[PDB]
């Protein structure tokens, strides 16, 4: 069995049942069978949305570093709300939160009640296969036929890439907080002298 | 009552004046640095410091330069003389409620025993220092006690003499 | 239980089952079943007052400290709001009684006779709104609009509530008396703490300590 | 329908005229309760069909509705359209108690209890009513017509609240422009 720390003993609720299970759990957070459950949406929900994070922080550094974009990806993700949209930052806000407020509803009434939310509201005709997980929804959510072909394999896949995302992301907020430093700045002032140009240091020359 | 205050009373100035000075006269046959030019220095030390603090009490002062204590709850919350008699009144209530209480709760405790009578002349110290440590939540007992009926035995069970 | 709060002492009996117990009445205040009764409804209601209000100083106070806003600390807050308020002092004070009297009387008659609020002719046709969960302090209908009570999490919910009540009263009265005794606002305490801690705590703020009290404060002195 | 797919919807709710099953607050589990309120929307509902149709279709026709009764405070006379209006403030209210009460107090005189509802008889000309087939149908279509007219209606005085302008012009604002101007643009729906 595959494990965060080999030699040493596996919570008995952690039996490879869940994607990902390397029995990682020091605090025993997860004990209760529904609040497992929670954190295992709230674990998919994280990472999925700290992979699209990582993403369009990683584009647009690249972006403004090579100037392939344009004045807006010359600003820092962090300097990024000082952009001028045509739109100000007030309403953008409440749309999305609108829009958000309707799609979070719909998937929280499936975490409630696994297949209530699956009908298109619109077409009686539309609707999601049976037999969805609560985290892993089917139909317009997969347009390609990708669920065949080890399910179980893209299941790990998909809940590794979201930690080092999630580990990316942090990151991301972090070295902004202590240097003030784009994510690339970062990298290439690591890649310029490791040696005195990381976390000790820096943060010894900080104080 | 046509009083004033003693920040301001003559009187008052005139006693701390004259208690000040009869000190300072019996300070004068002393040697300085001696025990009783000491002690002379610090009881007229301790007279200016409570003159001092009297005056800056708010306390009223009469016509012969002496602090007047104001007991009505209403004349002392709206002119600040709560700290005279209407604090005290409610500090001295509480440590005399506790002490009843735990002297009640120490007598009911002792009732129960083989030998009642033994333990109020030959005093269980552990349970004692228990219930009087107790006895600072008297009030929450007692007032739940009264709601409750148990606090009062019934005239029924409580010996009268023929009328 | 959650716990003992001294452990290897005998904890009371009659706090084995109560959410967020650990068995902690020295004073057995407790005892009587009615007291527990009124004193959990008392303890929740002092819990949730007093995390609004931690709240409605702490999260403005963050957001200063940050820079975010700019509003007036919550010592002086009663000061700005009413010069500013359309509404003058005592008409809000009558409003507030009036007002308190009403949904007070309410909580303490459901107290009294658990669901009566929520009965036919207990409102004028809203009672649906309070018809009660049947358990003393936790009172449901338009108070949990959302219905998670309802689900698995119940008991957690509870045991949060309760130890973040008890946090949040400890922090409302640490914020009075660091006024009281500093004369500063909290994060401004918190910093003053941070920067020299061994300097500045409530040893040295000349108010805890009385020096009369406690005379080797003087002498025992650099 | 229903108002949240997938939610259990309360048993008393089946088989009313225009039911969704939302009571998350069970104010309509008392029968006595349920029956009043639904006499309570409809008389709700049909007072905000001529709310609107009125608001809306006076300042159609070019005559705002906050500004219609600002002829007797500030001073000046009743108009309506652009006819000359006789009658004042004072003899208006007199009016307005004698017809709308004398009416209202015959509205719940009877001991039926669907007639409190849907009277029908007198009160229907151009025919309609008949079986069952088309009176529920529009049953339905009372209850949902007239609920976006009370929320448009509630629109109209909290957007008037927030603006001081009228619900015409603030339509034309809202498609001239539509990102920069909105309930969240202005700092009064949503301070700070
Ligand atoms: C929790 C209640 C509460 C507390 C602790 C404070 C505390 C404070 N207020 Mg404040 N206020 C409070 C409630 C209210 N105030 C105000 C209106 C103002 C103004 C306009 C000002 C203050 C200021 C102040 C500060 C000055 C010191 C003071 O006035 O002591 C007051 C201490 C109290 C304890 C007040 C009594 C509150 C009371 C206990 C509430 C409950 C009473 C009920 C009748 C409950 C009775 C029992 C029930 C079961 C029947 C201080 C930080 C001012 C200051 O900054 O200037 C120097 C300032 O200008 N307050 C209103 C509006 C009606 C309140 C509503 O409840
Ligand atoms: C879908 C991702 C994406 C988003 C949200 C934006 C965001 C924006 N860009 Mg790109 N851009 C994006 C992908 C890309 N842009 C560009 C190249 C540019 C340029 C050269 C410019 C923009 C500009 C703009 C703004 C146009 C309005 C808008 C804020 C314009 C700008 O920054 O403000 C007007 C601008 O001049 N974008 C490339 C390279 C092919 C992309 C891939
Ligand atoms: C032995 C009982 C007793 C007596 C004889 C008085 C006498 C007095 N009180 Mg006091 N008090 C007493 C007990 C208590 N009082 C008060 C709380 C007050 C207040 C709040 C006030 C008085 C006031 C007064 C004065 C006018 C009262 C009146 O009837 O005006 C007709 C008068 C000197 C008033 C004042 O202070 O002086 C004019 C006033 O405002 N009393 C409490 C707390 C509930 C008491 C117990
Ligand atoms: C358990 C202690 C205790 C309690 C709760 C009471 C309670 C009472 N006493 Mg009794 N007494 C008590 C001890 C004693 N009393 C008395 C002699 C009297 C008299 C002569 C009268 C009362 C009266 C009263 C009543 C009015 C309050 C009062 O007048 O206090 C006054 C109390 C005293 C003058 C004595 C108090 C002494 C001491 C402070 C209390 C004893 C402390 C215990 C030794 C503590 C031990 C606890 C430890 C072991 C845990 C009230 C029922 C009066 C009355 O009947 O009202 C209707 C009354 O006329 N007590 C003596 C002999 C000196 C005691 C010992
Ligand atoms: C007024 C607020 C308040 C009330 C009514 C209660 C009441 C209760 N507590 Mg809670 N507590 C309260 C505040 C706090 N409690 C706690 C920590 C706990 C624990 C750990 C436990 C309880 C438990 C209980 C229950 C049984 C014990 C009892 O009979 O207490 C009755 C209490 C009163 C009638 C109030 C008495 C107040 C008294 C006048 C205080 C005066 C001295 C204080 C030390 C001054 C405070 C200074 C501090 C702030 C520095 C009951 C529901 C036990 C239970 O089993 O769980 C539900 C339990 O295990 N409380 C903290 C954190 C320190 C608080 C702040
Ligand atoms: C115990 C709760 C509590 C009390 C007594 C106060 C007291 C005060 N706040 Mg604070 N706040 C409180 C909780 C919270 N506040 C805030 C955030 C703010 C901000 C941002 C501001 C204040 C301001 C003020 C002051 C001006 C009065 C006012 O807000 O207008 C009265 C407002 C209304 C009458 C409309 C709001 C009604 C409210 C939505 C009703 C909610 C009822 C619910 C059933 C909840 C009931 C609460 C429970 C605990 C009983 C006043 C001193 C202002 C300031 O600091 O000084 C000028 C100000 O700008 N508060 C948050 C969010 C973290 C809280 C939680
Ligand atoms: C919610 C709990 C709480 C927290 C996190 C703080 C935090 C702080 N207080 Mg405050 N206080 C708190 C409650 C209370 N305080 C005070 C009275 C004061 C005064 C008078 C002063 C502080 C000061 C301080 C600073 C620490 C130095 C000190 O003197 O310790 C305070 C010492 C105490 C004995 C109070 C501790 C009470 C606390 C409930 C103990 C229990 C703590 C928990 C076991 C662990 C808490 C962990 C945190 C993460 C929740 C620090 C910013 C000082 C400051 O203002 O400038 C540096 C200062 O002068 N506190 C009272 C009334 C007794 C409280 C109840
Ligand atoms: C002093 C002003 C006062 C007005 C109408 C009140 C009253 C009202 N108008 Mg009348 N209006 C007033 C001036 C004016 N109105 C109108 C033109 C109309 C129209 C066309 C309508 C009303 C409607 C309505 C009523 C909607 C609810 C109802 O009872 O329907 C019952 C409402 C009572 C509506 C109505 O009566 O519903 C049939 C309606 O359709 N208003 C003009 C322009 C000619 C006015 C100046
Ligand atoms: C969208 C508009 C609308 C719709 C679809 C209905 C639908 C209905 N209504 Mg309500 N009404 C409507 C607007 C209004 N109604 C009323 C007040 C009434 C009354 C007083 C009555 C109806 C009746 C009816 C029924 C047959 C008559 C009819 O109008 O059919 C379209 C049918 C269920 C009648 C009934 O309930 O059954 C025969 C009846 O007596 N409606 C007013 C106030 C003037 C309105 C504005
Ligand atoms: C159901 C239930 C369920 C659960 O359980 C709970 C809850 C949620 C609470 C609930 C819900 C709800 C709702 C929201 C309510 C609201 C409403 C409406 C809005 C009312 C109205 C109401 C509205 C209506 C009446 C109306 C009115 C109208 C009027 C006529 C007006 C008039 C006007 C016009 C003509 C114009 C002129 O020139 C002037 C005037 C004169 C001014």
């Amino acid at each position: 069995r595959a494990s965060w720390l080999p030699g040493s003993e596996i919570p008995s609720y952690l039996k490879g049942e869940l994607p990902g299970d390397f029995g990682f759990d020091p605090l025993r957070l997860g004990e209760d069978p529904a609040a497992l459950k929670w954190y295992q949406q709230a674990e998919l929900q994280n990472g999925r949305w700290a992979m699209l994070a990582a993403a369009g922080i990683l584009f647009v550094d690249l972006l403004g570093h090579l100037g392939a974009g344009g004045p807006a990806a010359a600003t820092p993700w962090f300097k990024a709300s000082d952009f001028t949209y045509f739109a100000p930052t007030s309403t953008l806000f409440i749309v999305e939160l609108l829009l958000f407020a309707w799609v979070e509803v719909r998937r929280y009434q499936d975490m409630v009640k696994p297949g209530s939310t699956n009908q298109d509201p619109i077409f009686s005709q539309y609707s999601l296969p049976s037999g969805n997980e609560p985290g892993y929804p089917g139909g317009i959510f997969d347009p390609l036929g990708y669920s065949k072909g080890n399910m179980a394999e893209l299941k790990l896949k998909e809940i590794k890439n979201a930690r080092l995302a999630m580990l990316a992301v942090l990151g991301f907020f972090v070295q902004a907080k202590t240097t003030g430093k784009t994510p690339l700045d970062s990298l290439s002032s690591h890649l310029a002298d490791p040696w005195s140009n990381n976390v000790f240091g820096i943060e010894h020359a900080r104080l | 009552s046509g009083l004033t205050p003693c920040s301001e009373s003559k009187g008052f100035a005139k006693r701390q004046k004259n208690e000040i000075k009869a000190l300072t006269k019996r300070l004068k046959q002393y040697e300085e640095g001696s025990a009783p030019s000491l002690a002379l220095k610090a009881t007229i030390e301790r007279t200016e410091k409570r003159f001092a603090n009297y005056g800056n009490a708010g306390l009223l002062c009469g016509t012969d330069g002496l602090p007047h204590l104001i007991s009505d709850p209403g004349l002392a919350l709206r002119f600040g003389h709560a700290g005279e008699t209407l604090i005290p009144t409610v500090g001295f209530l509480y440590i005399a409620g506790w002490i009843g209480t735990a002297g009640r709760d120490y007598l009911i405790a002792s009732k129960g025993e083989a030998k009642p009578r033994e333990k109020e002349y030959i005093i269980d110290v552990p349970l004692a220092l228990k219930i009087s440590a107790q006895g600072a939540g008297w009030p929450f007992r007692v007032i739940r006690e009264l709601q409750k009926g148990t606090l009062l035995e019934k005239d029924s069970n409580i010996t009268v003499s023929p009328r | 239980k959650a716990g003992n709060w001294l452990p290897g002492s005998k904890t009371p009996a009659y706090l084995e089952d109560l959410p967020g117990s650990y068995g902690f009445d020295p004073l057995k205040l407790g005892e009587d079943p009615a007291s527990l009764k009124w004193y959990v409804q008392s303890e929740l209601v002092h819990s949730r007052f007093a995390m609004a209000a931690v709240a409605g100083i702490l999260i403005p106070e963050v957001l200063k400290a940050f820079g975010a806003v700019n509003l007036p600390v919550w010592y002086e807050a009663g000061k700005y709001a009413q010069e500013s308020s359309p509404i003058p002092f005592n008409t809000l004070i009558a409003l507030e009684i009036f007002a308190f009297n009403f949904v007070e009387i309410k909580r303490w008659q459901d107290f009294k006779k658990p669901g009566s609020q929520g009965e036919e002719g207990s409102f004028v046709g809203l009672e649906g709104f309070f018809k009660g969960t049947g358990e003393n302090g936790y009172p449901g209908g338009v108070f949990d609009p959302l219905g998670l009570s309802k689900g698995p999490g119940y008991e957690a919910m509870k045991l949060r509530e309760i130890k973040n009540g008890r946090l949040a009263m400890l922090a409302f009265i640490g914020f009075a008396s660091q006024y009281l005794a500093t004369g500063k606002g909290p994060i401004e305490n918190l910093l003053d703490h941070l920067s020299n801690p061994l300097a500045n705590n409530f040893t040295t703020n000349g108010t805890s300590l009385p020096a009369q009290a406690h005379p080797l404060l003087s002498v025992l002195k650099p | 329908g229903n108002w949240l797919p997938g939610s259990d919807t309360p048993a008393y709710l089946d088989g009313l005229p225009g039911s969704f099953g939302f009571d998350p607050f069970g104010l309509g589990s008392t029968p006595a309760n349920l029956q009043r309120f639904q006499e309570a929307e409809l008389v709700h509902s049909r007072w905000a069909m001529a709310g609107v149709a009125g608001a809306l279709g006076a300042e159609l026709l070019g005559q705002d509705w906050y500004q219609a009764p600002l002829w007797a405070v500030n001073g000046g006379a009743p108009t309506y359209l652009g006819i000359p209006v006789p009658f004042n403030l004072s003899t208006l209210l007199a009016i307005e108690f004698v017809a709308i009460a004398g009416a209202e107090a015959q509205r719940n005189a009877e001991p039926d209890a669907e007639k409190r509802k849907y009277p029908g008889g007198a009160f229907d000309p151009l025919g309609f009513s008949k079986d069952s087939k088309v009176l529920e149908e529009n049953k339905l279509k009372e209850l949902k017509n007239g609920r976006l007219a009370m929320l448009a209606f509630v629109g109209f005085i909290a957007q008037h609240a927030a603006t001081g302008k009228g619900p015409l012009e603030a339509l034309k604002l809202h498609l001239a422009d539509p990102w920069g101007a909105n309930f969240a643009t202005n700092g009064v729906s949503i301070p700070y």
